[PDB]
């Protein structure tokens, strides 16, 4: 079935994950019009690393993954190789050798309420940085000192997750952005994900 | 923090005045290779292409990675949100190819 990749299911999903609990959808055995995404005009960020966005329709890949989550506008810059900060270190980390596109759009109209949207969380604390594409959904109380923690919150013993408050009248830097990260894998196996214009 | 800084964030103008929006690709090693402007009317959600035509004039300084849209002889139909998109398509000093976009300018025109 040489039929269109279900990119609609990723980009137009009703629900998006919290960044700490970021979704990964495997895409295979389908034809993908990357140009319609790139030329869309809904997106505020579209950055392709190790591949030109205008040649995507001409390439085939072994596997495509679509990772998706919500962050604040001024965190979108952290979804890039080499970056540091709460998001890049403790929630979602790209490898230094990343091949793929980082795509984002303002989602203020979907992910802010009147009185503010409190449904989204991010990991604030961790013992070390995530490895590329690592996911940590643990709620173990974080031990910031020598003193053991025993699952109990105290003066150096922190709950590791905090809530985004998405206020609708805030500045764009504080607004929610939906993000999709496409990773392109080219291995020694049959290439199952192709543009319309590829062999 | 690699971003496009679009100023002003909001303006109110009288019909007949002109307005200038300035964008600069900040905190980037990336070249500015092309630009694009979009408008949504007041109370609409559709992002639509600007024409680069009679009332709308564009400036670009590629070295400084800055550009501007000037709209002359404003009307009330001009009221809405303007977005600038900055393209980097060379792949030298930039790790990436594609676009990043301003936060927008919310324009209100009275009469
Ligand atoms: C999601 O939004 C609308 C559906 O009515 C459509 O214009 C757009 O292509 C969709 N996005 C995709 C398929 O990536």
């Amino acid at each position: 079935i040489t039929n269109l990749c279900p990119f609609g299911e990723v980009f137009n999903a009703t629900r998006f994950a919290s960044v700490y609990a970021w979704n990964r959808k495997r895409i295979s055995n389908c034809v993908a019009d990357y140009s319609v995404l790139y030329n869309s005009a809904s997106f505020s960020t579209f950055k392709c690393y190790g591949v030109s966005p205008t040649k995507l329709n001409d390439l085939c890949f072994t596997n495509v993954y679509a990772d998706s989550f919500v962050i604040r506008g001024d965190e979108v810059r952290q979804i890039a190789p080499g970056q540091t900060g709460k998001i890049a270190d403790y929630n979602y980390k790209l490898p230094d050798d990343f091949t793929g596109c980082v795509i984002a759009w303002n989602s203020n109209n979907l992910d802010s309420k009147v009185g503010g949207n409190y449904n989204y969380l991010y990991r604030l604390f961790r013992k070390s940085n995530l490895k590329p594409f690592e996911r940590d959904i643990s709620t173990e109380i974080y031990q910031a000192g020598s003193t053991p923690c025993n699952g109990v919150e105290g003066f150096n013993c922190y709950f590791p997750l905090q809530s985004y408050g998405f206020q609708p009248t805030n500045g764009v830097g504080y607004q929610p952005y939906r993000v999709v990260v496409l990773s392109f894998e080219l291995l020694h196996a049959p290439a199952t994900v192709c543009g319309p214009a590829a062999a | 923090a690699e971003r496009v800084e679009q100023t002003p964030t909001t303006t109110t103008k009288e019909t007949g005045e002109s307005l200038t929006i300035n964008c600069v690709l900040r905190d980037s090693s990336c070249a500015l290779d092309s630009t694009y402007w979009y408008f949504t009317k007041k109370g609409a959600t559709k992002k639509e292409s600007l024409s680069n035509g009679g009332r709308y004039a564009e400036t670009v300084n590629k070295a400084s990675k800055s550009f501007s849209l000037r709209i002359s002889d404003l009307r009330v139909e001009d009221s809405g949100t303007y977005h600038c998109r900055a393209y980097s398509l060379s792949a030298g000093m930039c790790a990436w190819m594609g676009y990043i976009e301003g936060g927008g300018t919310i324009v209100t025109v009275n009469s």
